[PDB]
RNA sequence: GAAAUUGUUGAAAGGGAAGGGCAUUUGAUCAGACAUGGUGUUUUGUA
RNA sequence: GAAUACUGCCAGCUGGGACUGAGGACUGCGACGUAAGUCAAGGAUGCUGGCAUAAUGGUUAUAUGCCGCCCGUCUUGAAAC
RNA sequence: CCCUGAAAAUGGAUGGCGCUCAAGCGUGUUACCUAUACUCUACCGUCAGGGUUGAUAUGAUGCCCUGACGAGUAGGCAGGCGUGGAGGUCAGUGACGAAGCCUAGACCGUAAGGUCGGGUCGAACGGCCUCUAGUGCAGAUCUUGGUGGUAGUAGCAAAUA
RNA sequence: UUGGCGGAAAGGCCUUGGGUGCUUGCUGGCGAAUUGCAAUGUCAUUUUGCGUGGGGAUAAAUCAUUUGUAUACGACUUAGA
């Protein structure tokens, strides 16, 4: 037995891969994930992350 | 199909103490036996090897009537009626004999052992 | 179509095992078995008999041998872990024990093909059994009784306690 | 060790030594105990005859019968002894039973053969001197046993017969011992002698 | 004649009961959870059946393999039949149980022509 | 002569066990002439043998055998624990049973 | 032409229930692997 | 003037026994070696025998050892008289 | 410490047998037994952190590396199994036998389940991607229908024969 | 084979005489292999059947009838060449 000082197997939260089922997203998301992986530039990993995002996440600018 | 049916010394025959003489289920099967062997003698059998092989009873469809019981109720009164089959074979000789080769597996060492005895020994 | 198909099929191509690291270094024996020590077979055919240790093999095996006058064991190879090293021990000095090795005894394995439903010897392997046995005996005629002793068999009596015994 | 072990139970305490069979034959050993009448038990002979009685009271209500059997006899007292450290309900208790018997006296069967004693359950090696103990056939007959006597009686006609059989054995083994001293000092008995034996 | 494969391991190779399956002929013997308050089943007590869990997972080496060592895939026709032409060593086919004999002997022909490996080559057959 | 014996007597006494619960995979063997683990250290590693008879001929013999070995000791009187390839079928308890001598390292 | 329930035959067990879990004995029953490419032709239908 | 006990340390030596062999071209850290190379250094190999079949094994019935109270429900609490 | 004080109702319980320089009480020292606990290893799943669009061949929700974790009623969520019907596809299966049913015969999945062999049978049915619902039973003194033990039992005895 | 003894569950113990075999008390001669480096490597006693060939002996019980010292029925007690 483990005294636990946090909850187990809980997921992140941060929602990853985005729930739409766009292929031409899904394409976007192919490429940022690359880019995010080795261009070790802030810039791809934000909009990586903000590509995931859902409607009332994403207002009109 | 025996309980709190009288006792009776007519069963020390069969080594029981409960037995009966169902009178109409005698005279149903020995019409059957008398049927079976007119079959055998128009089959064209020995008629004097003859037992009884096989022989079986199983239910027929009930049959209703109804029961008159206290405080205006109604029950069942229903017959249980039978189906019977016999088959009278001819009692043969002995049945067969040459059972199966049983071919053995023997190791290494247990054929040198069996070569040894056999030479060991005459 | 009965299946539909798998979306990928698992390659049948079989790779090589990885470069492994176990060397074979000799066969380290145990300290009472020197060369002329009398053994007694625990298993086997001749389980029970006392023989005389020769030469180490190539395959971690002894080379025995009866002698073949005494009580009828031939030249032999044993295993060491089926022996017991006796202290009895006799001088095989005199002995060329060089001429056997693994190749000396083959079996000539059998084809699936032969079966023995119901049911020989190497004259090579019997004039070099009577070429060493006869200088065996000689050491063996120099203490009294070892003669009998190894035609004698070996059995634990009623009351023996193995781990109190010593051989 | 043995085929079957003879226990002569004279001088035994009675739940030491069933402690000791009930695990011989658990573990397989076949054991025949004679002399049942002669076990002790530590205690005085009142103690012991208030507690059979306290034993005794106890029986089935609404039928005798079906109750918890008193039996009397000294070999049925160490069978019950026993049968309360063997796990009887099972066929493992009932195979481990099966290969004991309890007698008063010493039978025809087990009067030619060598009795032995279980020195841990020796009331002479167990108890303090000065306690106070029981005999089992004393207690037996007077809760019940009827044949006190006769065992008394063919025990002495048996330790008659015993008595002129060990009269010819010393008289053998004496010139046995004898003729093997005599036959010692010569070269094989100064060669045994050095070798041990 | 399968491709090298550790060997098989089961967890656990009974079946998994209903409780009181063999008591009842109501209740089949097909796997439910008790979702009973004092069940001893569902409480887990000494003695009793034990519930699947994911802990007896198969190895996923060894996972959906036959005991020859292939994987059994279910076939109709010589088309279905081609489709196991270069994985032969990996999978196995079958028959379904609803062809023909005269079309079972066109299956077997061309499974032994191509090498596949057949795991019921023996329905239907009329001797 | 009229001994031929190379083994050891013993007797399978029970499996490992608490007071409620056994345990099958491992048996428990009392070996003759031993009363203490340091003498029973002597027969660790070394192979038993349970043979027992049945009626049915398979190859050749009516004599069938379950091999295993010796583990450890147990206890304080020389009692050791055993393993075999399939586990005693518990209706031994009390049989006879064989302890060789090899592996040997004497 | 299912099940409850029943008859016959066959097999098995049964000292105040029966049924179950782990393990093995015994009896009965049963699947799989056993060719492989191969130096080679000691060869026939000559490849 | 010593020894020994007790406690503690050794990157001292060495014997027996049990369980496990996961991974699958190479890459790393090392050691012995002047070097080639070798090795117990990022997970088992080498040699040999028997059988090649119901022998191992699976299933099923039985036997044995130990364990196992009837399910669902309300309830603080159910095997519940 | 032991004894007297010390009396309850079926027969009775340091768990039982039994135990008296204990197998009792006080105390001390060792050895030993074994939990689903601890240590190491393998496997399953979950979670987390990473690597990997290069060409060839597939699946980037893929493959691979590393570490930790796993109890659970009420309840929440996720991934799946099964049923009736609908769009598409396999130019799917089938009177040389579809569906159904039986089978202490075999195989796969942790499981819901799926597949095969044999028997019976006689006319339709299935895999995959999706759509839809009158979609999964052991219970409700559930509904309808059928059948047991009880049980060859209670009984078939008023009104003279 | 002669003579005893043994009734607790004796079923065994002792003894006389001759025959026959072995003798490792001591000294010799010949054989053994190949079960291949181990595989219980098979040697015990318990019951039954079927054959031989050698002895031994040629019954009762129950149903049915009857009795009434008995009796719900079974059972009991009687009788019957
Ligand atoms: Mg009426
Ligand atoms: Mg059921």
């Amino acid at each position: 037995g483990i005294d636990h000082t946090s909850k187990q197997h809980k997921r992140s939260g941060h929602r990853t891969a985005p729930k739409s089922d766009n292929v031409y997203l899904k394409l976007l998301v192919k490429l940022y994930t690359f880019l995010a992986r080795r261009t070790d530039a802030p810039f791809n990993k934000v909009v990586l992350k903000a590509l995931f995002l859902s409607k009332i996440n994403r207002p009109p600018v | 199909f025996n309980s709190s049916i009288g006792r009776t010394a007519q069963g020390k025959e069969f080594g029981v103490t409960k037995a009966r003489w169902p009178a109409k289920s005698v005279k149903f099967v020995q019409g059957l036996l008398q049927n079976a062997a007119a079959n055998a003698e128009a089959k064209g059998l020995d008629a004097t090897k003859l037992y009884v092989s096989h022989i079986q009873v199983n239910q027929a469809p009930k049959q209703r009537r109804r029961t008159y019981r206290a405080h205006g109720r109604i029950n069942k009164y229903e017959s249980s009626p039978s189906h019977i089959e016999l088959v009278v074979t001819e009692k043969e000789e002995a049945v067969a004999k040459a059972a199966e080769k049983k071919v053995v597996r023997l190791t290494s060492r247990q054929r040198g052992r069996i070569a040894a005895q056999k030479r060991i020994a005459a | 179509t009965a299946q539909q198909a798998p979306k990928w099929y698992p390659s049948e191509d079989v790779a090589a095992p990885k470069k492994t690291r176990k060397a074979v270094r000799p066969q380290k024996l145990r300290a009472s078995l020197v060369p002329g020590t009398v053994l007694i077979l625990l298993a086997g055919r001749f389980r029970g008999k006392r023989v005389v240790y020769l030469k180490h093999l190539e395959d971690n095996t002894l080379l025995v041998t009866g002698p073949f006058k005494v009580n009828g064991v031939p030249l032999r190879r044993v295993n060491a872990r089926y022996v017991i090293a006796t202290s009895t021990k006799v001088s095989v000095e005199g002995v060329n024990v060089e001429k056997f090795n693994v190749e000396y005894f083959a079996k000539e394995k059998l084809t699936k093909k032969e079966k023995k439903e119901a049911n020989e010897i190497k004259t090579e392997r019997v004039e070099d059994q009577k070429v060493v046995d006869k200088a065996l005996l000689a050491e063996i005629k120099k203490t009294p009784l070892l003669k009998q002793y190894l035609s004698a068999s070996f059995s634990l009596k009623n009351g023996d306690k193995p781990h109190l015994l010593k051989f | 060790v043995e085929p079957v072990v003879v226990i002569d139970g004279k001088g035994h305490l009675v739940g030491r030594l069933a402690s000791v069979v009930a695990k011989q034959l658990l573990n397989g050993q076949k054991i025949v105990v004679v002399r049942a009448e002669e076990l002790n038990i530590s205690g005085e002979f009142f103690r012991n005859k208030l507690k059979y009685h306290d034993f005794l009271r106890k029986a089935t209500a609404f039928n005798k019968t079906r109750g918890p059997f008193h039996f009397r006899a000294p070999s049925r007292i160490f069978y019950k002894a026993l049968r309360g450290m063997v796990s009887h309900k099972t066929a493992r208790g009932k195979a481990a039973l099966e290969r004991l018997k309890v007698f008063e006296g010493i039978p025809p069967p087990y009067d030619k053969k060598k009795r032995v004693v279980v020195p841990q359950a020796l009331r002479v090696l167990r108890l303090k001197p000065g306690r106070k103990y029981t005999t089992l056939g004393k207690l037996s007959t007077s809760v019940g046993w009827k044949y006190e006597d006769v065992v008394a009686k063919l025990e002495a006609k048996r330790k008659v017969s015993s008595a002129e059989y060990y009269a010819k054995k010393r008289a053998f083994t004496k010139k046995v011992a004898s003729a093997n001293a005599t036959a010692a000092e010569s070269d094989v008995a100064k060669q045994l002698a050095a070798l041990g034996y | 004649a399968s491709l090298p494969h550790p060997k098989i391991v089961k967890k656990h190779t009974k079946k998994f009961k209903r409780h009181h399956s063999d008591r009842y002929h109501r209740v089949a013997e097909n796997w439910r959870k008790q979702k009973g308050i004092d069940s001893v089943v569902r409480r887990r007590f000494r003695g009793n059946i034990s519930q699947p869990k994911i802990g007896y997972g198969s190895n996923k080496k060894t996972k959906f393999l036959s005991p020859s060592g292939h994987k059994t895939f279910l076939v109709a026709n010589v088309k279905d039949l081609e489709t196991l032409t270069m994985h032969t060593k990996t999978y196995a086919a079958e028959i379904a149980h609803n062809i023909s004999a005269k079309n079972r002997v066109v299956i077997l022909a061309r499974a032994k022509a191509l090498g596949i490996k057949v795991t019921n080559p023996k329905g239907r057959l009329a001797l | 002569a009229e001994s031929h014996r190379l083994y050891v007597k013993g007797k399978h006494l029970s499996y490992q066990r608490s007071k409620r619960v056994n345990n099958p995979n491992v048996s428990l063997i009392k070996i003759e002439g031993v009363a203490t683990p340091q003498d029973a250290q002597f027969y660790l590693g070394k192979r038993i043998a349970y043979v027992y008879r049945a009626s049915k001929e398979v190859r050749g013999s009516k004599i069938r055998v379950m091999w295993g070995k010796v583990t450890r000791t147990h206890g304080n009187s020389g009692v050791v624990r055993a393993t075999f390839r399939n586990n005693l079928p518990a209706k031994t308890f009390g049989a006879s049973v064989r302890i060789f001598l090899y592996p040997s390292n004497i």
